[PDB]
DNA sequence: GCATGCATGCGCATGCATGCATGCAGCATGCATGCATGCATGCGCATGCATGC
């Protein structure tokens, strides 16, 4: 016959009771877990549900190795993903605990809505078997109320959103079974037959769209019969309708006109994002390929551009797009809906102290000498330069933002320039900076410019509104813009570091924009002598072609030269040598920190926010007064980089507040002044040569 | 219903894979390979021509000229024959010689439809690889059943059928609302490409002539745009050119196109395909006995190109370069370089562009430039291109092509900073960074460069510093591994010399020195030793506390090259390990370059 | 495409065949049968409801219910299973109890569409045999090559389909003339007939109802019209009741008919079929020790009628008119008549109605009439009639059903000279020759004929010779082989006796006679014997020769009667020879019946 | 034997199922065209860069 049957080893009714059993019988190594969290969801204070596929893989296990038999839901779910949401949906629904919180002032219009709703089911089903009984004509009396009423389906009742979460490689492992569900891939590698399947894909996110109402399921309310129609939707585009389709118009001559209800709607916040493929996984001498993500519900808001993250979705199919003409039968577009989010660098905003952070942080503390211990972390291959290292930790740890009133505002970030001879590794602390950085952006030159650099105005594909998009500075936004060859830059790109290193902001009036842009950035710029190697018969400022108002303005600035000397160069040949034959560093009595605990020391460090006293400020306004006098000998004798100004004042407040905010502490001492000061002392020794 | 023409076909096809046993042998490979890893290979052989016309010439003829009845015979038979042998249907890809079917998007008229071609050109624009819908599952909740449907079309088969559009179900039999199976149905790839005739081959101030080509399954995504391609298919008509109904329209024609079945890259002078050569036991026998004698380097050295005279320390520099290095990647994700680079200064008579158009001939994958032919986004693929479908993205450029690869440059004195700029961060770096509206990426650029370029006062002169003569950024000098200055001083014998040389050249082969350069630089990577590390520290010391006055600046560029030199020296050895000799021989030829 | 429940009721029908032996053994004997004989028998097998509800009652409805679905299963199991133990396809038949499925055409209603059913009635009309078109058969001169095409229509299957009208092919694909092979067409027969319900059973004074009947290939000239006969078959409707297009007439309904698949005459009192009996291996163990024993005439002759008194000769007489003799046929084309005539005549009140009665519903083939009840042509068959194909024929009277068989005529002397003269020729010639406009033909009616007949004067009158009582032509007397004569004549003991014999019955089994006489019939044939000869000789001449006033006349149907009735005495005793106990009990029954 | 009445066959009117065409009118449908949309194109201006003086 037409459209025949097939018979597959899949039971859903199995399924389902196991379902029901695992809900109710879990327990982690209180009362159940799942339980637990559906009681926090019928009070009110959860909107998600997270079901993660280990602690089904323990409980498939649990019931083996006992002896009764268990079904592989894992690999059902694996395989079938989109068809298990509404099962463990409904197998939730049978089993929501009731709520032990009455009902406020102070709750969601939602929550409200949904109350009326299950009242109202009660009493419908009250009046009818009230009015069965009257006649005289209990399961059956039962069965027949239900079989003449009509309800509120439970997704029109249903209050919480369901994702779910891949197997860790951990557990596949300690359970010998292979996880395919968080095996990471390339947009290259997921071909036609992945379709339908939960997988974790590796990239790196260039857009996303803003969040939207998507609309569901439609409600529309008839005056005549006083009923409320619901028309599913899951399309593109939809139709509305025009008359009504309740019983009592569908018998009636006369029916009503229908109307729309926004309130009574079902909608879902709704975001689309690209990813992109990074640059290892990518084969030789081809270009990186994109892909297209949905994001539904609780999980909006999740990714931001930049962000190099491991996705888990479903992948589903889409109708085809293209040109007419080049259709050859059922082509189809696909996409990833996804279900979770795991970032490979941690946000420090998101930063929260527990016990597993607490003993890795006071272990760290205890072993004692942070501040060396850390500055010695950073790029542990490059010899020397332990002075730089220092100022480019303190550089990434930050200074202290003042809020003074009256609307103004003072920056709280350091700026630093490397300037220096050929062959000295810029390039490559350059590079380490940015990528410790949670947050930094890397850039070099002329492949850059104008709107790369800023924004640009587009159209936005999804929705149909203009949009504007970032460049490298917006990007790097409260992180670290990192500037390789900063010398070579157009004067238009200087303009624009001149404005954002200024006050933290970019104004642009051009043909159809007129705005202003936020640029909470730290500046890191290399640089190189104008004559190549650095000439000592002339003036410093000769020796360099930037302008010294632009050298000014940063808070620390390096000098390095390269003078041979036979000792030191025996040394450095001998690290770079081993450096080679090995891939790790030579020294034996220094253990480095790894990228990952640092950011944790970083994000808490961060938390604090010392303050200054008289003493200190006495001290400093000494040590002031000292410099400036002196220095203005030095510019006399055009042998200075630049006269000594308040912006060198705040910058020694700065470092003082960054090395307390390190020691982690809420008073500042008059050490941190002390090293400071060396600091920018010994910032300007390779000249006195 | 069965067909006896068929089935005769058929039968002969079955003897003709019975008379020829090395078909048989693959197939039983295929599937031993599959069964024991579990990677899967497709189900599809190659035939050869020569092979079938020497058989049965009938036959040989028939699938000439008319495949839509002579191929499905033929993979019949395969495939009953496989099915047979072993404890998806199988398919024919074909090789040979095609006589007058081997033809150019030129010359590829209406008389040769329905007939096997073989096309050449360069592919000038793919298409989004996407699944294809074939069978359709569902499932009934008030029943428990799993019902299907199968779906097809005009392109899936050479004969043409009637059709049958089925439509998607929705409902069962009885009414019943029905539930889609994602990961129960089945999807195929599809692709369709371009091709066009070759630029070395199209007329001159003529526009090009171009043809489709459509892919399926395990043939989707072997090629790039800018590939040079040889795709043998049957070249077929579809649909009805406007003659059902009225359609008063007469100007449109029937709608052509390939139905591809076999793809061939192609390698040629200046483009991003690679060259490689399959290796025989008498190959590799003939290289490792080879390697066991104490003067290969310089056998290796002088055989390249020999119709010159002298410059033997740069052959044996191209040589190194060639061989290269080994790179270094840290777990803290830090990169070291390990090619290298070699810039030439000279007189201007002296086979500069004869040693580079050498070099781009036998490396196999190098493209050529000169000083102003390309400039800005030409050499960085700084360009930004979108289809219709709205999306913007990059197309690569010169040395983005050229990525595990060489780049030839000839007036190299002639660019701009521009693009020295840009340059630089692909001569340390190796990578290539964009940021334009939209774009934000990094794309990898993994070459060695060699150039050439001139004196300023026309002749290398010696009252002079170098500086003066050459006239170039310190910083850029110092990216460069290798730095030679060359010039021809008359000499009555050395003139005398050169003259009969050259006389004789008016009235190791190369292939084998590829054969020899593919195997070292794919097998061997060798290690450090305590013996070099000792003497490249020495030397390198003696030459930062040198007070000699060089044509080149010292850094720590120099203490890698010295390295990288040694390295490459051992990888000629195909030893695995650097030795003290290879450390002698690398600084041996640095202080021959600077002094 | 395959179906999973399709393949499970295959199974499951497999299960059935697998635990019930009989049908596989069946199936091996048809086969058996069919490859020795080369006669051919037909592909077709009988299954038991009874057999399938036992086993499993789900499939039991299923196919009670819906036939459509579960009826195609079980033929694929029995043509598998077939095909499987062989060293066409195959079909089924139902026989058992139907339950409320056993309708007749008044009681059948559109409830029961689509559903197995089992209908009752008389065959009113049969149609013309006609071979339907299966598969063509073409050849090309142009080219030698054979091409072949298939057929269907809408009542080959019980499952609804997509029609595919093809069309007759008289061209090549490329333009070639063809030509036909009639011999190598394929051909099937086909019938429809026409049941109604039974004139014992319909309600008095109200018209009949009627269905159709579709019969094909071997279930095609299984009847006759005027016959009783019970069909099993699948109730369906077909085609559009004018839904499609406007067909603004809304009066006719949806075409039904039953596509039958099993057809069984049945035997009843005065219809044209003969019954018989399976005889097993007891009843011919108890028939042949029975025939061992000296009286076994007279306990057979005892055993018809027990109920009725006396009349002892005339149970004898209709006892060797049931066996019957033997008739024979010469090379010269020559027939001589071996069968048995009985008149009686008697006073009114002698059981003679009862006797022939009896005789009606005991004999096998036997027909009954009344003096005036049927006249003309409802004897002779000399009707004639024609369908709407144009042509004339004959149909069949009350003789010429007799063919074979036993005709009862009651109230003899009230029928007329002008078909007493046609009787005559069926009596003597037992054949009937009708010469109407455009028919002559010659009809066998080769039959037995019992009579009875009332004297003159209300009751046989001693003082009168015979032929004032009888009053019947001498011509037509001489061709009753006997006639008897019987009065009731007033006596204390006898009416004492009948007396009680009457009250005993107000307040050798038949079936077992049937088969006996059906046995002796169809297997004995006995030869005539000297000693036989010279007995009928000598008894011939003494009667011919002797003084007697006689009842009947003398001729040589006489000496015939004597060698028929030596025959049949033969027969009675299973003998393959008449002997002189045969002789002289047929000469005493001849004597006593004249004197 | 002789006269009548009933059945029976012959002849004369007529209605009635099949099967076909023809003029006609109705109804789906292709076809003219009316349009917004999104895209690529060239088309000058502002200007950073290289060159000559
Ligand atoms: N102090 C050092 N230790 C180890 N390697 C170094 C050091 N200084 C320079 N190098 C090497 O020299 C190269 C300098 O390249 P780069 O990072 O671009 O610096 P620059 O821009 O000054 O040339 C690097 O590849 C690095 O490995
Ligand atoms: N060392 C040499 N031995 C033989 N021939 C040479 C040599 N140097 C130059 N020539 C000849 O002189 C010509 C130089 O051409 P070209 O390579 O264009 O000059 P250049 O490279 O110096 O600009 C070549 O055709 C080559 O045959
Ligand atoms: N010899 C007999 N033995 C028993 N019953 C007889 C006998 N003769 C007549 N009868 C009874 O008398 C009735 C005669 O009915 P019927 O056969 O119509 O009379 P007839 O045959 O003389 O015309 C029957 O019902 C039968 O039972
Ligand atoms: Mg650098
Ligand atoms: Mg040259
Ligand atoms: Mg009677
Ligand atoms: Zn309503």
């Amino acid at each position: 016959a037409a459209l025949p049957s097939i018979q597959l080893p899949v039971d859903y009714n199995n399924l389902f009771n196991e379902i029901t059993d695992f809900l109710v019988t879990f327990k982690q190594d209180k009362g159940p877990k799942y339980m637990a969290m559906l009681q926090k969801v019928a009070n009110r204070e959860l909107n998600s549900v997270i079901i993660d596929l280990d602690d089904i893989l323990q409980y498939q296990n649990e019931k083996f190795l006992q002896g009764t038999q268990a079904d592989d839901l894992v690999s059902a779910i694996q395989q079938n993903a989109n068809h298990f949401t509404e099962l463990f949906c409904r197998a939730i629904d049978n089993n929501m605990p009731l709520p032990t919180k009455e009902i406020d002032y102070k709750d969601d219009v939602l929550d409200v809505i949904l109350n009326q709703r299950r009242l109202r089911n009660e009493r419908m089903l009250s009046d009818r078997t009230n009015e069965i009984r009257s006649e005289n004509l209990n399961d059956a009396l039962r069965e027949v109320v239900e079989d003449e009423t009509e309800l509120f389906p439970p997704n029109l009742t249903r209050r919480y959103f369901l994702y779910f979460k891949p197997l860790s490689q951990n557990c596949a492992r300690r359970y010998r079974k292979k996880a395919i569900s968080s095996k990471p891939l390339s947009v290259r590698q997921i071909k036609g037959d992945f379709l339908g399947q939960l997988i974790t894909v590796r990239g790196i996110i260039t857009r996303v769209s803003d969040v939207k109402p998507a609309v569901e399921v439609i409600a529309y309310t008839c005056d005549q019969c006083g009923y409320e129609v619901f028309q599913e939707v899951n399309s593109r585009t939809f139709t509305p309708l025009s008359e009504c389709t309740s019983e009592e118009c569908s018998q009636n001559q006369t029916k009503g006109q229908l109307f729309m209800s926004t309130r009574a709607s079902k909608f879902s916040a709704f975001q689309e994002c690209k990813i992109q493929e990074l640059s290892q996984q990518v084969p030789v001498g081809h270009i990186p390929r994109s892909l297209n993500i949905h994001v539904n519900g609780t999980l909006v808001r999740s990714l931001s551009p930049g962000d190099i993250v491991d996705v888990t979705g479903i992948f589903l199919p889409a109708p085809y797009t293209g040109f007419k003409a080049l259709k050859a039968g059922l082509l189809t577009e696909t996409y990833l809906e996804a279900q979770f989010v795991r970032q490979h660098k941690k946000k420090f905003a998101s930063f929260s102290l527990t016990s597993d952070v607490e003993e890795r942080v006071m272990e760290l503390i205890t072993s004692g000498d942070v501040y060396n211990r850390l500055a010695k972390s950073i790029a542990p291959e490059i010899y020397g330069n332990l002075d730089v290292k220092k100022a480019l930790l303190l550089l990434l740890v930050g200074g202290v933002d003042k809020r003074v009133g009256d609307g103004m505002k003072i920056r709280g970030d350091i700026n630093v320039c490397l300037m220096g001879d050929p062959g000295v590794a810029k390039s490559q602390l350059l590079k380490a900076i940015c990528k410790i950085s949670p947050r930094g952006v890397y850039t070099t030159g002329k492949g850059s410019s104008g709107v790369g650099l800023t924004a640009a105005v587009m159209k936005d594909p999804v929705t149909d509104e203009m949009i504007l998009e970032g460049g490298a500075l917006v990007l790097a936004d409260n992180g670290i813009c990192c500037i390789d060859e900063f010398d070579k830059m157009d004067e238009s790109d200087r303009t624009a570091i001149h404005e954002v290193m200024e006050q933290q902001t970019i104004s642009i009036s051009k043909a159809g924009i007129n705005t202003t842009l936020n640029a909470r950035t730290s500046i890191l710029a290399a640089a190189n002598p104008l004559y190549g190697r650095y000439n000592p018969r002339l003036s410093p400022l000769d020796n360099i072609n930037l302008p010294a108002a632009l050298l000014s303005r940063f808070d620390i600035l390096f000098l390095m030269l390269d003078i041979p000397s036979r000792d030191d160069d025996e040394k450095l040949a001998e690290h770079v040598t081993y450096v080679h034959m090995h891939n790790k560093q030579p020294d034996l009595d220094f253990t480095p920190v790894e990228p990952s605990k640092m950011r944790e020391y970083i994000a808490y460090a961060k938390t604090k926010r010392p303050v200054m006293s008289e003493a200190v400020n006495d001290y400093v306004v000494q040590a002031y007064i000292r410099l400036r006098q002196d220095s203005k000998r030095e510019m006399d004798s055009k042998f200075s980089f630049g006269q000594a100004t308040p912006r060198t004042l705040l910058g020694i407040i700065r470092l003082s507040q960054a090395l307390a905010k390190l020691r982690l502490a809420d008073m500042v001492d008059i050490d941190d002044v002390e090293e400071a000061l060396r600091l920018v002392r010994v910032s300007k020794e390779s000249l006195y040569q | 219903a069965p067909d006896a023409v068929f089935g005769d076909r058929v039968r002969r096809f079955q003897e003709f894979l019975d008379t020829f046993t090395s078909y048989r042998d693959s197939v039983r490979s295929i599937q031993v390979y599959n069964s024991n890893n579990a990677n899967i290979l497709p189900h599809r052989i190659i035939i050869s021509l020569d092979d079938l016309r020497e058989f049965d010439r009938s036959f040989w003829s028939g699938i000439l000229v008319e495949p839509a009845y002579f191929i499905p015979p033929a993979e019949k038979a395969l495939t009953d024959l496989a099915d047979s042998m072993d404890d998806h249907p199988w398919k024919l890809s074909f090789k040979g010689s095609f006589g007058a079917h081997a033809l150019s998007p030129r010359t590829l008229t209406a008389q040769h439809l329905n007939k096997l071609v073989s096309v050449e050109g360069i592919v000038t624009k793919t298409s989004l690889v996407r699944p294809k819908l074939i069978r359709s599952v569902h499932y009934a909740a008030k029943t428990g059943r799993f019902h299907y449907r199968d779906y097809t079309d005009a392109t899936t088969t050479l004969t043409t059928r009637i059709p049958t559009p089925a439509i998607y179900p929705t409902e069962d039999t009885e009414g019943n609302k029905l539930t889609t199976e994602y990961g129960y149905s089945t999807f195929i790839d599809h692709q369709r490409i371009t091709v066009q005739e070759m630029p070395e081959m199209a007329p001159a101030g003529q526009l090009p002539r171009s043809i489709d080509v459509i892919l399926d399954d395990d043939l989707v995504d072997k090629t790039k745009p800018g590939d040079r391609v040889n795709v043998v298919g049957v070249f077929k008509s579809l649909g009805a050119g406007g003659m059902n109904q009225s359609n008063s329209n007469t100007l449109i024609g029937f709608k052509t196109l390939i139905l591809g079945n076999t793809v061939y890259p192609l390698h040629a002078r200046s483009t991003g395909v690679a060259a490689r050569q399959m290796l025989t036991d008498f190959d590799i026998r003939n290289i490792n006995k080879l390697s066991k004698k104490k003067d290969i380097f310089d056998i290796l050295s002088q055989s390249l190109a020999p119709s010159i005279y002298g410059h033997d320390h740069i052959k044996k520099a191209i040589l190194l370069m060639l061989m290269g290095g080994v790179e270094k990647n840290l777990e803290n994700g830090s990169h070291l370089r390990g090619d290298i680079n070699i810039l030439m200064v000279g007189d201007p008579s002296t086979a500069k562009s004869q040693l580079l158009r050498f070099v781009l001939n036998t490396a196999s994958l190098a493209i050529a430039t000169t000083g102003r032919g390309s400039s800005g986004v030409g050499l960085t693929a700084a360009v930004t291109t979108d289809r219709e479908t709205g999306e913007r993205r990059l197309e690569a450029g010169a040395m983005v092509l050229a990525d595990r690869g060489v780049v030839c440059i000839d007036e190299f004195d002639k660019m701009t900073d521009v693009d020295r700029v840009a340059i630089h961060e692909v001569m340390e770096q190796q990578t290539v960074t964009i940021a334009k509206a939209g774009i934000h990426t990094t794309l990898n650029a993994r070459c060695s460069v060699i150039a050439a370029a001139n004196p300023v006062f026309g002749q290398y002169d010696v009252n002079r510093d170098p500086h003066q003569n050459i006239a170039l950024p310190d910083s850029l000098l110092s990216r460069f591994d290798l730095l030679f200055v060359v010039t021809d001083d008359i000499n009555e014998i050395r003139d005398r010399s050169i003259s009969e040389h050259v006389l004789r050249t008016h009235r190791v082969t190369i292939p084998f020195l590829r054969k020899y350069v593919q195997y070292a630089k794919e097998r061997v990577i060798p290690q450090l030793t305590q013996e070099a590390i000792n003497v490249i520290v020495k030397n390198y010391t003696d030459l930062r506390n040198d007070d000699n006055t060089k044509k080149s600046p010292i850094t720590a560029r120099t203490l890698e090259t010295l390295i990288r030199l040694a390295t490459a020296h051992a990888k000629v050895r195909l030893s695995k390990t650097v030795n003290k000799v290879d450390a002698k021989v690398a600084a041996n030829l640095l202080r021959f370059a600077l002094l």
